[PDB]
């Protein structure tokens, strides 16, 4: 249940 | 009910959406390291450490036994608390479009500071080595705002001298970004020249980076592993205030120390 | 029969079309605020006020009762009269293509003045605060026509300092537009540089804006709500003259006061 | 029955 | 058999095709007014006048009667004679590809002169007012070939001052075109700058225009009505010569006098 | 039966 | 068996292919006239002359008879011999990829010289008038390598003065090409400016052209008719050498003498 | 049976 | 089991993949000759020599017999040994992503040196003549880093003088690349001008080339034939070290010696 | 069983 940022390349 | 415990908060769903949007836009705007290094995960709350695949010998062992210990890099869990007014969040239910979410932005930039400071300058208590403090190359001392168009090339040269190919990104600290973007050569642009220099490489602002940095975007050199990605959780609430937190679990590894060059005081 | 009462006018349908086209082209050419701020509506003649979602406490209340009043922003209704010659409108029925519609353009630009003056410099009798008079930032004092390429960057810097991201539009008052577009650097263009400065931001002329202005196009900062959109209605007519009006109902809200910087005397 | 101006973006 | 009476000419069909092609290429190359103003027609040989839709009062009328006369603009019919050698036209039938058609080009450019002179500088005997002689604006006096990049902007400013929007075309007379296209700034182009100035506006050469002109391409300002479009007709022939003519019927109206600014001696 | 010039825009 | 008689040559098919490729690449590289003028044909070995469609009167004729002679332009047939070594051609059959074909290139450039010399400077023994020797315009005397960017415009002006429209190609002789392409203005390119000058016109090198030339690419001005296109034929062979030839039949006509301007010593 | 050069435009 | 004998190595498949990727990226990054010359093959381990198609006469032959020997160019087989640590390769099986593969890169660049040195400067013991040592043209002596934009044109001129058409590539040795890419004209780029000079020709770095070189990319001039392409094979292993090699079989032919010009000390 | 480099154009 995260904010879904993930990689920004 | 996960570790964020959000269903226990006295917060209506639309107020949760507003809080999440505020944090999300801050993070997408300011996370410098995530837009440079390679990214592993997220793997969730129970991912505890990164397997490096290395073994370390143990000295005091019998002659008939060879024993080695596996080497692993444990993740750090970071929580930044913040507080919100319950009435301001209630006003969302009455149609208010601009509730006071200042502390959300404050906590989100504090988390950005923690992560980017670990990535660039290391975090020794977490067993993390940064990009800047692990590079074997000599740090170019930039003298003035006009020395950057030269210095970068020099740094880039060094990168291709040591064998590091690929597009080279420029990362600018606060003062360097301010001085090199508040500059104009009597109409002729300078920052345009700066992006022209790097061969299809990005130019990124890092508020946690001291000075400036030139680093390869080849891949396989710098590795950020995230267990639990950036999340907003609930901690506690009184009658008028609700305590929330930003949470993340991560670690950072420098696979190839020579893929970056530091540029000192801008 | 609505409030415009157009079926009562001694005007043939093609003359109505010509009047509407004249007003429409003026409005599409000159409405500066509508091409910058966020737009709500139109909601029609019975939309009376914008719900802000805020509550205000009431002091003189008993101890066993908590009472608060809901805060709302009422719309203003603006009507600009004008007059036309009945014979000139009749000539449309005989195939005339250029009837005298000067007063239509006059009234339409008067309405443009009212709306844009409210948006940029506020309208205190209507309870509206403008973009310029609500900004907390210091107003950059531009000294000469050549200081604009510097000043904008400074203003833009301020906008990103306070935390306001997004493309930044430049809005030029009458004198600023005249002086910065009647200028040429010995063949080399200056206005081209001006649009080059702003990162995919528009450059707009506002006849009601005093000086110049740099403001974010991020969205969610400035909100124009329209109940009844710009309309042409009929009021009265004698034997030779017909009285019409331009009508609108609107209000304007500054959600984030810090998203703009004013540039003083051009 | 307006002139249909609306938003100009 | 129409008014052109072409079947009576001692001309083989391929010679007619060659004559028509010569005239057509001249007209497409040189008709300046047709590529600027709005175009009505063609309506044929019996279209006699343009209905303006206006009425003019008549003074000497009885008290019980109101009488008005309808206003109309009659078309002018223009014929430019020319002569051709019959043997040269016969040679087309034997496979000749370059018959002597000099007088065709002469007559076609004479017709171009007539039409464009009427459009730009008026033709009082035909009741036509030109673009240049009807503009209320003051004529900018251009001093030298390098003043054009300034002057145009000034003129353009005037056009947007009076309320005339839309792309602005530049029309150059003979000397102005010669001097501004036989010019080069030590390698750097000037005419390129000239087209760069006008916002997607065309730049056209008008051999009949004295000086230069800046005019709106908005539409609805200038109206050329053609009854009989440019045609080649037969008049007479002797044993060795055939007499032909170029024919056209047209009129020109200035609907909005303020949509152009004249630039005097180049 | 004209040359078909018409409008030149 | 045609006139080329190739089946009689002691040449294997792959050697024929190699010879043809050598000649073909030379011709595609060096035929200057063919890439400028209009092209008729090829019509084969029995096309003997071009019908001009003109008649010439005959003086000594009776009073009751009118007699005229048809005018025609006979084609010239050109053959350039060359010789090849039989063993070198045999080596192709053993897998050799670079046989000695020097004389093929020599003969092909000799044919290019013949054709282009006829086209540009005429060939009076063949009844051909060249582009340069038929132009009525005065030949611009270029003084230095830097006068070309001016001179061309002047020449171009002349072309549009006399009535010759269309894109204008620049044709450079050997010295002119050498001097204007071995030149650079301290980094800034000059030849780029040269191609920029001509409005979508080609810039071509002609080894047979003395000086330089500016000519219209409109079409219908210059006409090269080819009966038998460039071919390789067999003549004879001894034990060790084979005699071949390049063959062509052609004529050239200047339909409009005024479509070009000559630029003298570069 | 030519080399097929033809027009070079 | 081929000659590489890889199944005998104490190497897990993923370690083989890592070794192959390291070598492959080095080769794709550094093989200068392969990206310029024409390429034949690969033909495998039993391709022994290139048939040239030429014959050489033999002197001591009887009068009734004509005898000639076929000419052929034998390939050279090159093997560069290197060594790896067995434990480092084992760590790949435990999930390690950065095993120590330094000697792989060392051996691969040694092979690159061998191949490119043969191509550019010849290899007399292998019967190979290089591009540089076979050119009949005079070697341009470049005096300073700013003479390159001139020198290339000169060299290019020479190439088109001798008859060598096609795009011309620039090949830069180590010092030339360093000096011409570590250079900037006060902001204005120089290397951009360098690529602008060559007509769609590549600019390549050759670590084995002394000085610089301008050569045609037409094709058919330089021919690299590969029998066995670059491969990694296994030789031997002790308890702790494994011996591998890079292997290749190739030869190089200069078909047209005049298609290149050498530029001496940068 | 090579690395499959081949021509690099």
């Amino acid at each position: 249940g995260s904010l879904g940022i993930g990689s920004l390349r | 009910m996960d570790l964020l415990k959000r269903h226990l908060a006295p917060i209506v769903p639309d107020a949760w959406s507003a809080i999440d949007e505020e944090a999300k836009e801050i993070f997408q705007g300011h996370l410098a390291g995530r837009k440079l290094v390679d990214f592993r995960g997220p793997f969730g709350w129970e991912y505890a450490a990164v397997n490096t695949g290395e073994l370390r010998p143990i000295d005091d062992t019998p002659e008939d036994v060879d024993m080695k210990l596996r080497q692993v890099q444990p993740l750090a869990e970071v929580r930044v608390p913040f507080t919100l007014d319950v009435t301001e969040l209630d006003s969302v239910a009455r149609g208010a479009t601009n509730p006071d979410l200042d502390d959300v932005a404050r906590a989100a930039e504090r988390m950005v500071e923690a992560e980017d400071s670990a990535i660039f300058h290391g975090w020794a208590q977490a067993g993390i080595k940064g990009i800047v403090d692990s590079t074997p190359h000599e740090a170019l001392a930039v003298a003035s705002v006009s020395d950057f168009p030269r210095a970068v090339l020099s740094a880039a040269d060094t990168l291709r001298k040591a064998g590091v190919t690929g597009p080279y990104a420029l990362v600018l600290g606060p003062k360097a970004y301010d001085d090199l973007f508040a500059a104009t050569q009597d109409g002729y642009p300078v920052a345009k020249q700066v992006q022209r220099l790097v061969v299809d490489g990005p130019l990124v602002r890092a508020n946690a980076l001291a000075g400036a940095l030139v680093m390869s975007m080849r891949g396989g050199d710098y590795e950020l592993t995230v267990g639990q990605d950036l999340s907003i959780g609930y901690a506690f609430h009184d009658r008028s205030k609700v305590e929330l937190f930003v949470a993340e679990s991560f670690t950072f590894r420098v696979l190839e120390p020579g893929a970056a060059v530091h540029l000192r005081y801008a």
